[PDB]
C-alpha cells in the first residue's frame, strides 16, 4: 500500500517532527535536584546551570531524568505487552486473528508507528522485537557522557513516548483478542467497585498488580470448583479492570469486585479484610509482607519482576505450601506455574479464612483514647506528609471530641504511612484516621462501567465531523493514577462539570474507579446519569493504562477513517493533523508512575496537550509555548504554502494545574483548535467563557484573540461581546448587520488547510 | 519568624535565608518593579485581608495563580489570572513584556502556596533567571532567595501584621 | 549435546546461585543520598532506613540505584554489539564463519549463558534479541514500587551483569571476525600513546568514542587516497584501541594514534591540536562543542546515541557541509552516512588545517601573570575539586615563582573543569596547570601493545594445570576507566610489582593505556620489558571494554578445556569451580562509567573478587564477607556432599581500596583459593606476606588461617613461621622431622572437591 | 573550628554537628570502647605526631586503615589494619567481636581521612549502625554525628594541639 516516511522509526528519523514541536511549545525544566549523582566523577553541583565533571549542565541533567522516567514507563508498558503476548501465544495459539470488534484498522498505533498491520497473534513478535531494541537504543543514552544536549534528550523522550503508546497497544489487543473481553460494546455492564463492597464474613483473595493472566487460572479454578458463591476475589489497580473484563463478551455482570486504586492498598490490607494477597506487578507497595505477618495474611508473588525476597517454592506440591503457611514457616512463596498457583490460592483462602478470626489493625474504641491524648502537636508529621495534611490540628481536635477532621482528612490522604514515621511518640495515624471514617469505609461504595475496550469506526465516523468541525466541542480523556492533591473528587467534579456541558469524556486507569465511586442527590453515578457510546455527554470507561492507548487511537483514527489520510508510517502528518484539527485534551490529575510520564508524552508527539495536577510538577518538564511571541504562531497553508497565523491554542502541551477549577479552565481553553466552523468556535468560546465567570469570577482576557468573525461569537452574548470589542479594542463594527468589518488578526477562511510542515 | 527552618527532603545545598519582618518589610518597599503572586490558599479570610492591604501599600500588581481570581474581583486592585507554571517559565524571558506589558518583575512575593507546587515552579525560577523571590508564607521555601521560617497559623497572621505595619 | 539446567537464564533461573553467593559475601549498601526522587509521591526523607511512601526502605533504594546503573552499563555494551553486528551482517554479510583464532569454544560467554555454539554472523542474532528482551523485562523493574527487597534487586543486577558479558562477547566477536583485528596474536604491535605523539604541524583528526564502525570508512578514505603520511589520526578512549587494531592481522605497525584516556579529552581540545573532531558514541565529554567554538574546531557526530544538538545534514552534499563549516555557519554537524562521512572528515581536516594557525587556550607568561597572581588562595576550587587538590595552595606556590606544584598536580588531575566554575575571579585553572606542565606534555609518550583478543586454547591448556593448583600465583586483570584517586601511575606501579613476581597480568581498557605511559631508568615500557603471552610475568592487553569478556571468558575455558566439565548452559557449576579452584582477581582502579559496574557485577556472578579504588564507592554496594563468621566457611565436597571446611578466601567479592599499596595487598591475598597445592599455596603465602611486610610494615596477622601443611608455608621462611605459630598459637609441632601434628584447623587432603552445591 | 562548615553537594537534611575543641576533648573522654580509624593521610609528620598522642593519651585501639600501618609500627599504640570498607561493615553488625575479641565499638574517631571516601564509608554506618563518629579532620564530613569544620592546616593542627591539651 501508501507507505510513508518514518517506519520503525528511530531518534534520528522522528528529529524532525520533534523539533518542529519545540519550536512552538518550549520546554520548561523544574530540577528536583541541583546535583547529579549518576558516575563516580560526582556528585556534582550544577546549581545556577552549572556544568559538572563531564559538561552537562542543569537543563541537560533536568532532560536525562525526565527522559530516564519515560524509557521507565515504556519499559513497563512493554515488558507487561510481551509477557502476556508469550503467554498467550503458548496457551492460545500464535495462528489466530485479531478480534478487536468491527474497526478496519484494529491496530491504529502499530500502523502508525511500525507500518504492519496485524492480521494474527504472530503478527506482534516483529513488533514487540522493534520496541524491545529501540528500548535498549535508548537506555544506553542514559549512560554518562553518552549525550550532552537536552533538546536531544527531550527528542529521545518523545520517542520513547510513541513507543510505549505501541507497547500498550500490543498489550491490549493480545489481552482482548484471547481472554474475551468486551469487543467495542458501548453497554458493558456496570460492575460495583469499593471497599466496603466485599462482605467479611467469607473468604478473601486480594490481587494486586497489573497482570490478569496469573488470576485467570484463579478464576478458571473458582468457576470449575463452584466457589465464586462461597469466596470474595476482589482486584486493586488495573488489574482489577481487567479481571472484571474477562469473559464479558456476554455482557452478564462478573463476579469479581473492584477494591480501589493504589491509595488503598494500604487501607485494604490494615482493615483485615484479605484472607489472601496475591501480587502480579507494577503498582505494589513494597511493604505488603511486613503488614500480613503481623495481621496473619499470607502472600503470593506470581512473577519475576516482583518476588518480595519470599522463598521459591514453584517445583513444590501445593498441599506442602499450604501446610507451610498455615503453620507459620514462611509469610508467602513465589509460584510461577500458572496452574498451581491457580489452584493454590483458592484453597489457600478457604484455609485461611476460619484461622484470622476479626484480625485488624484499627484501634476499636481504648486504644485511639491516648493514641489521641499523647501527642501535643510537635507538626512533624506535617512536614512528613506529602500532602501536607494539618494533621497535628485535626489530632487535637479529635482531643476534645471532635473527630470528624480526620474523617475529612480521610479522603485527602494517600495511605503512604509517612507520618508514622516521624512521630516521637509512635502514633499509627493512619489507623487513627481509618477508623475516625469507619463509617464513609462502610458505605464507600460506586458503579464503574467495565472497559469498553477500542472505540468502533463506526462512531468515529458519525463523531469525526464534529470533532474536526468544532461542532463537539471536544474529547477530554482523563487518565493516570490516583495522587490526587486534594482527595479523588476533583476529578469527579471535572467529569460532571465537562459532561453537563456536552463533551466527549473517555477516562481510564484509577481515574474511572475514582470517577465512579461517588453520587449525586438520587444516588446514581456518573456512569448512569449519562451512556457510554462516543458521542456528545457520554462518559465511556476504555480499561486499564495500557487501554490508553485507544484514546490516541481514536485521535490517529478520526484523521484515517474521516480525513482519508493515510496511516502506514505517516507520525509526522497524522500528528500534525491531531494537533491543528481534532480537539482532544488529556487531564492527569493525580499521575505519579512513570507510566504516566510516558502515556503523557506520547500523547505529546501525537498532538495532543495534557493538564497534570500540582504533584507532576515533580517530573521535571513541561511543554509550554510562549504566548506573546507573534513569530511562533504561523503555520503553512497545505493549498500554497504561504504563511497563514493561528490563534494561540493550544497554549502547551504539558502544563500543571493548581486546583481543579483552573483544570477546569484550562481544559476549555486548550481544547480550542485551528481551522473551526463557525458553530464550533462558537460553542467552544461559550463553554470556556462561562467556565472562566463561573470559577475565577472574570471574562478571560485574551478571548478576543480567538474571534474571526461575529458567527464566532456566542449567540446568546454577541451584542455584549460586540459592544466589549468595540469599546475596549478599538474594532471597527457595522452595527447594521451586526457585521464586523475592522479589528480581527486573522481573517475566517471558509476552507483552509493548516499544517506545520512545508513539505 | 526564623526559628523553624527545618526541612523534610532538601534540593541541594544552597537554601533560602530566613528573614524576619522588617527585613522582608525592607525588601518589600526596596523593589522597583515587583510582583504578588498568590496562590489558591490565600482565599482564607484570616490571609485574602493582609494580601490585598499588602498590595495596597505599594500599588503591586498581583498575579492571582489558580482559582484564585475570585478573591480579587472587587478590590480596589491590579489583580490579573496566570498559571503558576507558566508564570514561572515566563519570568525566565528576559523579553517578556508582562502582565501589562513594561517588562518583567525583579522580584515576586509569594503568598499563599502549597510547598511542593512553588518549590517545583520556583526552581525553574531561582536557577535559569535573576529574579529575587520573597516568600511570606508560613512555610519554609527552600528554593527561594529569602523566605520565611516555619510558623504557625497564629504566628503567620503576626507576622504579616507585624509586616504591613511597617509598609 | 550435554545441555544445562540453566540455558537463556532469567531472574528466576540464578537466582538459587545469586543466594548463594549472598549467603556468604553480604551486600554492603553506601547509600550516596538519604532521599529518593523517583515518582511524585515523593521526595522521602529514607534516612535511618526509613521507609518510603511506597514501603521502600534505604537498602531497597540503594539496591536499585547500583543495579539501575548496572543494567545502564549491560545496556551501553549491548546496543554497541547490536549496532555493530548489524553494520557487519549488512555490509559484509550474513553467511561469514565467525573467526576468532584457534579456540574450540570462540564464544565462552555465549556458549555458557545461552547454550548456544554460534559457527556464524548469522546465529549472533537471536542472542542479541535474547539480551535485548531481557534487558527491557529489567528495566521494567526499576518502575515505582515494582519490586520490594534488595536482596532481589540485587539479584537482578547479577543477571544483569552477566547479560553484560555476553553482550560484550558479542561485540567482540562480530568486530574481531569482520575488521581484520588480530587473531590471538601474542605479538601484537606496540603503538605510540600520547598526546605528544601527535605533530602539530600536519592536519589532526581527533576520534573520540567507543564505535570503530564510523572511523573504518575515514581510514578506508585515507589510504585509498594516499593521505596517511600528510596526515594524522589519533583516537581517544576505546576507540583508539579499535582503530589500532584495525587490519592488524600482519603485524605491520599503524599509522593511527592514541592520544589518551577520558581524563585527556579536554587537555587535548584546549591544547589546539585538533584540526577535526569526530565523536563516536560514548564516554564523550558533553562540552565539546563550546570549547571547539571557541577554539575554530569542527564537530562531527556520527551516531543517534550522540547528536550534540547538531545539525543533521546527512542527506546534503560534502561540499556543502565544508563550505558552510569554513565559512562559521554551523560549529558541527551529524553525518549518519558512513561514506559520506569517511569521505567528509579527511576532507574537513584538510580545508581546517591553514585556517586555524596555531590557536590555543594556553597563556604563555605575561597572560599567566595577573591570572595567578590574582587569586587570594579562598579555598572554592578546593571544595569543588572531586580529587580535593590543593589548587589554593598550588596557585599561591605559583606566585611566589615556583611553577612546580601544578605540574605535580597536572598528573593528579583529570581535566574536568570544576574548578572553574566556583571561583569568583574566573581563573581558567585548568589552563594554569596545563602550561605549568607543558614540558611534561611534551614529554608524555609511551607504548601499549594492540589488543590481542581472545586467549588462545593452547596456552589456556598450557596455564591451567599452574592456575587451578596455584603453581602461577594468579590472574590480575587490571580493568576500568581513567577515574585514579591519585593520578594514573598506582595502575602502572602495582603491575610492574605483580609482574615481578611472576602473576598473569592481563590489561583492558583506558588501564593499559595509562600502564604504558611510564619508563623505567632504560626507557622500556612494561610492554617491552615483559612479553604478551598467557603465562607467568606476561602482561598482555586484550583490548577496549568490549574485550573485558575475555578475562571471564580465559576462566571460563579454564574449568571447560582443563577441568574438563561442559560449557552449555552451566553457569553455576562453572562459577563454583571458578570461585573454588581458579586464582583471579580484577582490579579497577578508576571505574566511574555504570559499564564498570556491570563488569564488575558480571565477574562478581562468575566468582571472581574485584578491587575497585577509592571513588568506587559512589557505586552505593560492596560485596563483603565476614570474616569471624565461621558457619559462612563451609562448602560440600562432591565426593560425598559432607561438610568440608574452607579458608576465609576470599573475603570479598567487590572492595574499595584507599591507596594502590593497600591494593596490592589485598590482591595478593585475595588470590588464594580453596583446594591450593602445596605448592601453590606456599607461593602464594609467600608473595602475600611479602607484599604485607613491605607495604604495611607487619606481618599479616590472618596468616595462620592459610597454613594446612609444612610445605604450605613458604620455603624459604620455614624455620621462623613454624616457631611464630609453635610459641604464638600453642600450635604442637614435631620439630625431628619440621611436621605439623596439631594446630591446622583443616587437614590438607590430596585429591578434594570443594563445591558450595549440594546437588 | 566551626566558623566554616561549607559543602559542595549534600546528602541529605541531617548533617554534622561542627563541635569546638572541648566538645571534642570531653566526647573523646567520655566514650567508653572507643576506636580511632585513622587513614593514609595521617603519614603527615604533622599529624602523625598528634595522633600517636591522642591515642597514648586513653589509650585508645587504633585501626590503621589503608596503608597509614607504617607509622604505627614501632611506637607504642595498639594499632591493627582493616579495610575501611570492611571496617564499616563489621561495625553495623553487633555480634563482631572487634579487633581484640570485646565486642563493637559505641564511637570511632575519624583523623586524616579523603572526604569522599570517609563519607560514602560512614554513609553505611551512620544509617544502618548505631555507632557514634567524632571526625576530628580539618574537612567538614557531613555523614558524621560530630565533625570538625572546614580548617587550614595551620588551623587544623592548632586545633589538634588543643584536643590533646585537654586530654
Ligand atoms: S554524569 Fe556528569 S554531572 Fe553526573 S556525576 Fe558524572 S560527571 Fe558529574
Ligand atoms: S509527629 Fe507525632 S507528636 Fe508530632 S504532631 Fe505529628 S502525631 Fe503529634
Ligand atoms: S499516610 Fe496519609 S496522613 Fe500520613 S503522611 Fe501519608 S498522606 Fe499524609
Ligand atoms: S537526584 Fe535523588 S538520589 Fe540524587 S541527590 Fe537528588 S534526591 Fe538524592
Ligand atoms: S518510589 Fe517510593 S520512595 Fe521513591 S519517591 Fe516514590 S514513593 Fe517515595
Ligand atoms: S576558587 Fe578561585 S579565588 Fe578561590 S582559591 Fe580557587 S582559584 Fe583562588
Ligand atoms: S579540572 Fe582538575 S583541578 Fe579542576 S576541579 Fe577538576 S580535577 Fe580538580
Amino acid at each position: 500500500g501508501p507507505m510513508g516516511p518514518t517506519p520503525f522509526p528511530t531518534a534520528a528519523t522522528v528529529r524532525d517532527w520533534s523539533f518542529t514541536l519545540f519550536d512552538r511549545y518550549e520546554p520548561v525544566y523544574t530540577p528536583m535536584c541541583d546535583q547529579c549523582c549518576y558516575c563516580t566523577f560526582g556528585p556534582c553541583n550544577l546549581e545556577g546551570n552549572r556544568r559538572g565533571a563531564c559538561g552537562l549542565d542543569m537543563k541537560g541533567q533536568a532532560a536525562r531524568e525526565f527522559f530516564l522516567r519515560c524509557i521507565t514507563g515504556c519499559a513497563c508498558h512493554s515488558a507487561h505487552g510481551r509477557h502476556l503476548l508469550d503467554h498467550i501465544i503458548s496457551i492460545f495459539g500464535e495462528d489466530m486473528p485479531i478480534n478487536m470488534g468491527a474497526s478496519n484498522v484494529i491496530a491504529p498505533n502499530i500502523q502508525l508507528i511500525t507500518g504492519r498491520q496485524p492480521k494474527t497473534l504472530g503478527d506482534l513478535k516483529p513488533i514487540m522485537e522493534y520496541v524491545e531494541e529501540e528500548l535498549g537504543q535508548l537506555l544506553a543514552t542514559v549512560h554518562a557522557g553518552q549525550e550532552g544536549a537536552a533538546i536531544d534528550y527531550d527528542n529521545k523522550a518523545m520517542l520513547a513516548g510513541i513507543l510505549d503508546h505501541v507497547g500498550m497497544e500490543v498489550s491490549d489487543i493480545a489481552q482482548v483478542t484471547a481472554l474475551g473481553f468486551p469487543k467495542s460494546d458501548p453497554e458493558a455492564p456496570l460492575v460495583e467497585v469499593g471497599m466496603g463492597t466485599l462482605d467479611a464474613s467469607k473468604p478473601v483473595i486480594i490481587a494486586i498488580g497489573h497482570n490478569v493472566a496469573g488470576v485467570t487460572y484463579i478464576m478458571d479454578y473458582m468457576e470449575d470448583n463452584n466457589l465464586t458463591d462461597k469466596m470474595e476475589i476482589g482486584g486493586l489497580c488495573c488489574t482489577a479492570f481487567d479481571m472484571t473484563r474477562y469473559k464479558r463478551e456476554d455482557r452478564k455482570p462478573p463476579y469479581a469486585k473492584i477494591v480501589g486504586t493504589i491509595s488503598k492498598e494500604l487501607k485494604v490490607v490494615r482493615s483485615g479484610i484479605p484472607d489472601v494477597i496475591v501480587i502480579d506487578e507494577q503498582c505494589v507497595r513494597a511493604d505488603l509482607v511486613e503488614e500480613g505477618k503481623k495481621l496473619k495474611i499470607p502472600v503470593i508473588a506470581s512473577n519475576e519482576k516482583v518476588m518480595y525476597g519470599l522463598p521459591d517454592r514453584t517445583n513444590d506440591d501445593v498441599d506442602a505450601i499450604i501446610e507451610d503457611i498455615k503453620t507459620g514457616k514462611i509469610p508467602g512463596c513465589v509460584m510461577l506455574d500458572y496452574e498451581k498457583l491457580g489452584e493454590l490460592v483458592p484453597r489457600l483462602a478457604m484455609e485461611m479464612a476460619p484461622l484470622r478470626e476479626g484480625i485488624s489493625a484499627i484501634p476499636s474504641d481504648e486504644e485511639m483514647a491516648s493514641l489521641v491524648a499523647k501527642c501535643v502537636a510537635c507538626g512533624e508529621c506535617a512536614l512528613a506528609c506529602p500532602e501536607e495534611l494539618d494533621i497535628p490540628d485535626a489530632i487535637q481536635a479529635a482531643k476534645e471530641g471532635d473527630f470528624t477532621a480526620l474523617d475529612f482528612l480521610h479522603d485527602l490522604c494517600v495511605g503512604c504511612r509517612r507520618c508514622e514515621q516521624v512521630c516521637n511518640k509512635e502514633i499509627p495515624i493512619l489507623s487513627v484516621i481509618d477508623k475516625a471514617a469507619q463509617k464513609a469505609i462502610a458505605e464507600e461504595k460506586g458503579l464503574v462501567r467495565a472497559g469498553r475496550g477500542q472505540v468502533s469506526d463506526a462512531e468515529i465516523r458519525a463523531e469525526g465531523l464534529n470533532l474536526v468541525m468544532g461542532t463537539t466541542p471536544g474529547v477530554i480523556a482523563i487518565i493516570g493514577c490516583a495522587n490526587y492533591p486534594a482527595g479523588s473528587k476533583d476529578v469527579y467534579r471535572i467529569a460532571e462539570e465537562f459532561l453537563n456541558r456536552n463533551y466527549i469524556v473517555a477516562v481510564s486507569g484509577c481515574s474511572a474507579m475514582d470517577i465512579g465511586m461517588y453520587k449525586d442527590a438520587d444516588g446514581k453515578t456518573l456512569y448512569e446519569r449519562f451512556p457510554g457510546r462516543f458521542e456528545r455527554g457520554n462518559i465511556l470507561n476504555t480499561g486499564s493504562c495500557v487501554s490508553n492507548s485507544h484514546i490516541s487511537g481514536t485521535c490517529h483514527k478520526v484523521a484515517a477513517i474521516f480525513a482519508g489520510r493515510n496511516l502506514s508510517g505517516n507520525l509526522a502528518e497524522i500528528a500534525d493533523y491531531t494537533l491543528n484539527r481534532v480537539g482532544a485534551v488529556g487531564l492527569a490529575w493525580g499521575a505519579y508512575s512513570q507510566k504516566a510520564a510516558a502515556i503523557g508524552t506520547g500523547c505529546n508527539m501525537y498532538g495532543i496537550p495534557a493538564v497534570l495536577g500540582p504533584h507532576s510538577g515533580k517530573y521535571r518538564r513541561a511543554l509550554i509555548a510562549k504566548t506573546y511571541d507573534e513569530n511562533k504562531w504561523k503555520v503553512y497553508d497545505s493549498r500554497n504554502g504561504s504563511e497563514l497565523d493561528i490563534p494561540p491554542s493550544p497554549e502547551f502541551l504539558i502544563t500543571t494545574a493548581e486546583t481543579w477549577q483552573e483544570a477546569c479552565v484550562l481544559l476549555a481553553k486548550n481544547c480550542i483548535r485551528p481551522s473551526d466552523n463557525n458553530m464550533g468556535r462558537s460553542i467552544k468560546l461559550t463553554h470556556w467563557i462561562e467556565l472562566s465567570e463561573k470559577y475565577l469570577g472574570v471574562l478571560p482576557e485574551d478571548w478576543w484573540k480567538f474571534v474571526r468573525h461575529e458567527a464566532d461569537l456566542p449567540l446568546s452574548r454577541r451584542e455584549e461581546l460586540l459592544k466589549k470589542l468595540e469599546t475596549e479594542h478599538g474594532w471597527e463594527i457595522d452595527w447594521k448587520k451586526k457585521k464586523i468589518i475592522s479589528g480581527p488578526k486573522i481573517k475566517f477562511d471558509v476552507s483552509s488547510q493548516p499544517t506545520n510542515l512545508k513539505r | 519568624t526564623t526559628k523553624n527552618t527545618k526541612l523534610f527532603t532538601s534540593y541541594g545545598v544552597k537554601t533560602s535565608k530566613a528573614i524576619t519582618t522588617e527585613v522582608a518589610a525592607k525588601l518589600i518597599s526596596k523593589a522597583k518593579r515587583p510582583l504578588f503572586v498568590v496562590g489558591t490558599g490565600v482565599l482564607d479570610p484570616e490571609l485574602l485581608d493582609r494580601a490585598v492591604k499588602i498590595a495596597k501599600a505599594k500599588n503591586i500588581p498581583i498575579a492571582a495563580t489558580g482559582s484564585s481570581m475570585p478573591g480579587f474581583v472587587d478590590k480596589d486592585v491590579n489583580a490579573k489570572y496566570i498559571n503558576l507554571h507558566q508564570l514561572g517559565f515566563y519570568l525566565t524571558d528576559p523579553d517578556w513584556p508582562g502582565l501589562d506589558g513594561n517588562g518583567n518583575y525583579d522580584t515576586i512575593i509569594l503568598l499563599g502556596h502549597k510547598k511542593y507546587y512553588i518549590n517545583q515552579v520556583l526552581s525553574a525560577v531561582k536557577n535559569f533567571s535573576d529574579v529575587k523571590s520573597i516568600s511570606i508564607d508560613r512555610n519554609y521555601i527552600q528554593n527561594a532567595t529569602m523566605s520565611f521560617g516555619n510558623l504557625s497559623k497564629a504566628d503567620h497572621i503576626a507576622a504579616l501584621d507585624e509586616v504591613i505595619d511597617l509598609l
